[PDB]
RNA sequence: AUAGGAUAGCGCAUUCGGUCGAAUUCUUCUCUGCGGGAUUCCUUUGUAAUUGCACAAGGUGAAAUUUUGGGCAACAGCAGGUCUGUGAUGCUCCUCAAUGUUCUGGGCGACACGCGCACUACAAUGUCAGUGAGAACAAGAAAAACGACGUCGAACCUACUUGAUCAAAAGAGUGGGGAAACCCCGGAAUCACAUAGACCCACUUGGGACCGAGGAUUGCAAUUAUUGGUCGCGCAACGAGGAAUGUCUCGUAGGCGCAGCUCAUCAAACUGUGCCGAUUACGUCCCU
């Protein structure tokens, strides 16, 4: 009886929300809510996400199966919630199953190519006030 | 195993509903029963917004009032003499506890 | 800015003047120290004390404060 | 007056919307020898619509005659084959 | 394992320089695979040189009302852009880029009390070349049948060139000779 | 479509006493056509038989012929009654479709009943004004 | 053409609505040049900090102090 | 070479293989054998009122019905309503602002029928329709075509 | 593949919210009443200091300066607005063919014209026809009435089915929800699509104003179109707008929809919500 090697990550990007289970199996299969990496459209996005892989390359990957669920949010902020949530995944497993050297080699890689990889952006939407259209934008004055 | 009861605890006031709550676990503790656990429903907020002015007049001010609702439910396999007897107690006022038999 | 209003600076100096041998120049130790021997609703106004507290320490260390009276 | 912008006017287009012998010709033969083939530069070398220079592009590509580098459902860009 | 990033796995960045002296620390040649980053780039006052010069020519493709907030859309206008660019040079599209932005802006302005020669700092330069460019390409595009990613091919080719059939060339040039003429 | 031009070919088609641009596609030249949209032109279309990839001007008298006598009477060809633009007309409680012409006429006829019989609408259409009840102050302006 | 010049020190913004930076420019030239470690003051439009480089083109216009 | 199997890796089912390939391969496989019902309303209909012009694809009846099969397949259960949110548009209102609008159910109704008469759509225990076993498997069948490349 | 490029997998192959399975175990996501956390805290060959109060860059960090956005907000005033909010009110006017109160009908909408503020556009960074992935804030039914024999049960919102052996809009049947429970795994629109789709620079498949005919729906009543839906009308301007002028510095502007609110029926308004997401400056007292 193999013991089982399982950790579990989130992503936050705006209000979506992405939940990466990562587990020690067969061969590597990274999917996005049951959609392989091959089939997420559009192109920009698919390089988006698949940047958290070739950063630090495929092999620290191998034989690991990611299951990313996202809800929330739109297409562009799901996307770079994946990617945080498999980054900061393959952090986690490595923190979990492996030693110090690694998952610091990896997370300096992953930080040094783009911070946002592993720390969440706390940009969020601003409240709209009253006398105004939107969160700065107030009503048109007319002098005459 | 037995039946459950539900109790309801809901209120506009945060303090009297957390104190309502403790007391009511305290009184189940003391009793022996099995509860499950106190769970914090999400909190609704009434918001009605209003033109400060009562005549239409100057700039458009507006008033936002809001009324936060809090909601608590504790379950217990409990005869229901015993769940009246732990219920009875002197609660705080504006604070609604209700009593539900799970099926 | 980052202006210490009269009320952090009052009450800072009070707390260098009666606590002078328990306090030192790590603000995290001071702060810990402040919220037991402070009475105040503002975690925030705490925080500010404590802040001013070790600048007043540290202050001291190399010379005399004026408004600061110790024994 | 009423009317402030200038309102300046453009020569129409008289772009063929049905190919004919000498143009269909000059689309099989000069085109293949373009670096950068686009139906709107093939719409502006033979005075053809747009839609039929692409349909004929993507003829000639079937054909092999030419090769896609960029593709998408609204952009097309041909070049001619190597040697 | 881990490999550099080519724009839209295509274009190396290796050697990315830009001639100009000036604007070398105001052009950033970072690889990336697409021109998309949701950095915040305008927190700090130069901070914005630091993005891929790429990505800020997508950017300055997202104008008016329609344009407003299609980055997506700009990225796929500039992978179409950059293919016919390399058809039309037999060049790294990357580079052509780079030199059509470091050549796309007037060095002298003329500002204020009469009108006075001033000159431009780096960081305007490369600011205006992009924006230059992108209008000349939006304005070209406007109701004619080449389309947006050849209009803008054509504007960087010949800005890289110098050539005064760029948009940005022209303004550059008339920019600088008024400058010289305000001395 | 690949195909050549064919030697009949005509700029200008004539279907109905109007003329129809034959560089257009075929069903959106004979939307030209009054009384017929894009919708009928796609039906009419489809009930002739006739490709709506081909140009206009490849059109042959016969399906010129086809296609006027489908726009003439659509109810013939299994065209739904509440397609047509007339259902049930006030006068004669008839279901057809006006195209042409007709459509003109029929309108000036409908203005005229109602002047006629002094009714409102009537009242509204003699003066020059809106008839559906669109408020007119700071409208239209002139 | 342009001679480079590096910015070594922003004097302060002048003119009304301040847009523009007045600053000291050190030429950018080998040894031996007649403009090596040349500085002069210039008028700059956009803006510029300190360790920025500028396309002069005409070198001898040295700009009014403010 | 591109269809090599990755590696350790067998068949294919529904969301391993592009969604538009999927849908036309089974809509092609459905008028190819010629057995499912089409109205004959879908000559003159719209697929929603909120759209300004009929379909323009002739086979846009076989591509609807093959869209809602995988949409049934996707969600259980799934009403008239429910796959008339997933097929709805955004109307032009004219000098009024736009606003979306569902499909009408009509034609999706129709699709359903469709499919139920194929044997691939069952009626769902409590409401809502359901994929059959026959339509679970015709559809991972059509799925591993489709990453084999067949395509009819 | 019709012509089929680019794009990770190299002890155990993946998939199945209807498989309306069965056992276990758990709190990574979610809910939240109190806490924690950030303060100039740390470091400068820095600015200043010869004192201090501080400033600027970088560090630390989820967050680095009033953390961000709001609410509250002194003292003096205005003959500002409101007697069309109140059983808040002096003086004054009408008071039984009344300036009270009902009912009927009409008007508040009426157009040679001028002005404020919006919506839709002038198209190819597009319009149509398909296909895909996908938010958040929120709302939801009734009594000292009535029907059934002191308790439900119909008013409200919805899902599914049917209508359907043939358009939309309808009309029906059944089930659920007092609302983290049903809606709902909330399939919003921007957006995306190597969709081998149509259009190709034209007042044109741009733009839908005006108008005609059928039918349905809310209401006691739709004529002066209540409002949806269908087919016509598109030959109504409009191809980017003179002098002038408004708002705005970060998840902001702009775009994009959604909910609430007015509501029997009707949002181009407002109050909120999320989605896509920049350019520019981080300066000055020239204008106000
Ligand atoms: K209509
Ligand atoms: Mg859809
Ligand atoms: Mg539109
Ligand atoms: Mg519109
Ligand atoms: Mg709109
Ligand atoms: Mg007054
Ligand atoms: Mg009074
Ligand atoms: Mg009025
Ligand atoms: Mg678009
Ligand atoms: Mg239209
Ligand atoms: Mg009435
Ligand atoms: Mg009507
Ligand atoms: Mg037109
Ligand atoms: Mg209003
Ligand atoms: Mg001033
Ligand atoms: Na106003
Ligand atoms: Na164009
Ligand atoms: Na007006
Ligand atoms: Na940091």
């Amino acid at each position: 009886s193999y013991a089982l090697k399982q950790v579990q990550t989130f992503g936050k990007k705006k209000t979506a929300i992405a939940v990466a289970t990562v587990t020690k199996a067969a061969q590597c299969n990274i999917k996005v809510n049951g959609v392989p990496l091959q089939q997420i459209l559009p192109d920009t996005l698919r390089a988006k996400i698949m940047e958290a892989i070739t950063v630090v390359g495929s092999k620290y990957y191998s034989r690991l199966r990611i299951d990313v669920a996202v809800h929330g949010g739109g297409q562009v902020s799901q996307a770079y919630a994946a990617r945080q949530a498999i980054a900061k995944g393959l952090i986690a497993f490595f923190q979990k199953y492996h030693n110090e050297v690694e998952k610091a080699a990896l997370k300096d890689k992953f930080l040094a190519y783009d911070k946002f990889l592993l720390i969440a952006d706390p940009r969020r939407c601003e409240p709209k006030k009253w006398g105004r259209h939107s969160a700065r934008t107030r009503f048109t004055k007319s002098y005459r | 195993e037995g039946q459950t009861v539900r109790l309801t605890i809901t209120s506009r006031n945060a303090k009297a509903v957390e104190s309502v709550t403790s007391q009511l676990l305290t009184r189940a503790r003391d009793e022996k029963v099995t509860i499950h656990g106190p769970v914090r429903l999400p909190t609704r907020t009434l918001k009605i917004t209003t033109r400060k002015t009562p005549c239409g007049n100057g700039t458009n001010t507006w008033d936002t009032f809001e009324l936060k609702i809090y909601k608590r439910i504790i379950d217990l396999h409990a005869p229901t003499e015993q769940v009246k007897k732990i219920t009875s107690f002197t609660m705080e006022s504006g604070v609604d506890v209700s009593i539900t038999i799970l099926d | 800015g980052k202006i210490r209003t009269k009320t952090v600076k009052r009450a800072s100096r009070q707390v260098v003047e009666k606590y002078y041998s328990k306090l030192n120049f790590d603000f995290y130790q001071n702060k810990r120290v402040i919220m037991d021997v402070t009475i105040a609703e503002s975690k925030k106004l705490k925080n500010k004390i404590a802040g001013y507290t070790t600048h007043i320490m540290k202050r001291l260390a190399r010379g005399p404060v004026r408004g600061i009276s110790l024994k | 007056t009423k009317k402030w912008s200038k309102g300046q006017s453009r020569e129409a287009l008289q772009n063929a919307v049905m190919f004919d012998k000498e143009t269909y010709d000059k689309l099989r033969s000069e085109v293949p020898k373009y670096k950068l083939i686009t139906p709107s530069i093939i719409s502006d070398r033979l005075k053809i619509a747009v839609s039929i220079a692409a349909a004929g592009l993507k003829q000639l590509c079937r054909e092999k005659l030419i090769r896609l580098v960029s593709c998408s459902s609204k952009t097309r860009v041909y070049t001619r084959i190597v040697q | 394992s881990s490999k550099t990033p080519k724009l839209f796995n295509k274009w190396s960045f290796e050697g990315l320089e830009t001639s100009e002296l000036a604007l070398r620390d105001h052009i950033s040649t970072t690889a990336a695979y697409v021109p998309h980053t949701s950095g915040r780039w305008q927190k700090r006052r130069f901070y914005k040189a630091r993005m891929p010069i790429v990505e800020r020519l997508a950017n300055g493709l997202m104008f008016k009302g329609r344009g407003n907030g299609r980055k997506l859309q700009a990225a796929r206008l500039l992978k179409h852009t950059l293919e016919i660019i390399h058809l039309l040079t037999d060049e790294n599209p990357l580079q052509v880029v780079v030199d059509a932005v470091s050549k796309g802006a007037p060095r002298e302005d003329s500002t204020r009390v009469r009108r006075q020669a001033v000159d431009v700092s780096p960081m305007r330069r490369v600011n205006e070349a992009i924006y230059q460019m992108c209008k000349g390409a939006r304005e070209a595009a406007f109701r004619n049948l080449k389309s947006m990613p050849e209009c803008l091919a054509d504007e960087i080719v010949n800005a890289s060139k110098g050539s005064s059939n760029s948009y940005a060339i022209k303004k550059k040039d008339e920019v600088e000779r008024v400058a010289k003429a305000n001395r | 479509s690949l195909t050549l031009i064919p030697d009949h070919f005509q700029h200008i088609v004539r279907l109905l006493n109007t003329n129809v641009e034959g560089k257009r596609k075929v069903p959106f030249a004979l939307r030209m056509v009054k009384g017929v949209g894009i919708r009928f032109a796609y039906l009419v279309c489809k009930k002739a038989g006739i490709d709506v990839e081909r140009r206009a001007g490849t059109l042959t008298a016969e399906e010129l012929e086809k296609i006027a006598e489908i726009i003439a009477d659509p109810a013939k060809f299994k065209i739904p009654d509440w397609f047509l633009n007339r259902q049930r007309d006030p006068k004669t409680g008839k279901t057809e479709h006006l195209s042409s012409s007709m459509v003109d006429t029929r309108l000036r006829d409908d203005l005229e009943r109602l002047k006629k019989m002094r009714a409102h609408r009537g009242v509204r259409h003699a003066y020059g004004l809106r008839v559906r009840g669109q408020h007119t102050c700071t409208s239209g302006r002139h | 053409q342009a001679q480079v010049g590096l910015i070594i020190k922003v004097l302060g913004r002048t003119g009304s609505r301040g847009n523009v930076t007045q600053v000291r420019v050190r030429l950018m030239a080998e040894a031996g040049s007649p403009d090596y470690n040349r500085t002069i003051v210039r008028n700059v439009k956009g803006p510029c900090k300190e360790n920025d480089m500028l396309s002069l083109m005409e070198t001898e216009r040295e700009a009014r102090r403010l | 070479n591109k269809i090599h199997r990755i590696g350790k890796r067998k068949g294919a089912t529904l969301k391993d293989v592009s969604a538009w390939r999927w849908i036309k391969t089974a809509a092609r496989h459905f008028k190819q054998e010629g057995k499912i019902f089409v109205p004959n309303c879908t000559e003159i209909m719209k697929s929603s009122h909120g759209r300004e012009r009929a379909p323009q694809n002739p086979d846009w009846y076989y591509i609807r019905c093959a869209a809602v099969l995988r949409a049934i397949y996707l969600r259980p259960g799934v009403g008239y309503g429910g796959l008339s949110k997933r097929f709805g548009n955004k109307k032009n209102y004219g000098s009024r602002p736009e606003h979306t609008v569902t499909s009408s159910t009509g034609p999706l109704h129709w699709a359903c029928k469709s499919l139920t008469k194929l044997g691939l759509v069952e009626p769902g225990a409590q409401s809502g329709q359901r994929l059959t076993r026959k339509g679970h498997k015709f559809a991972d069948s059509l799925a591993f075509q489709v990453q084999i490349r067949k395509f009819g």
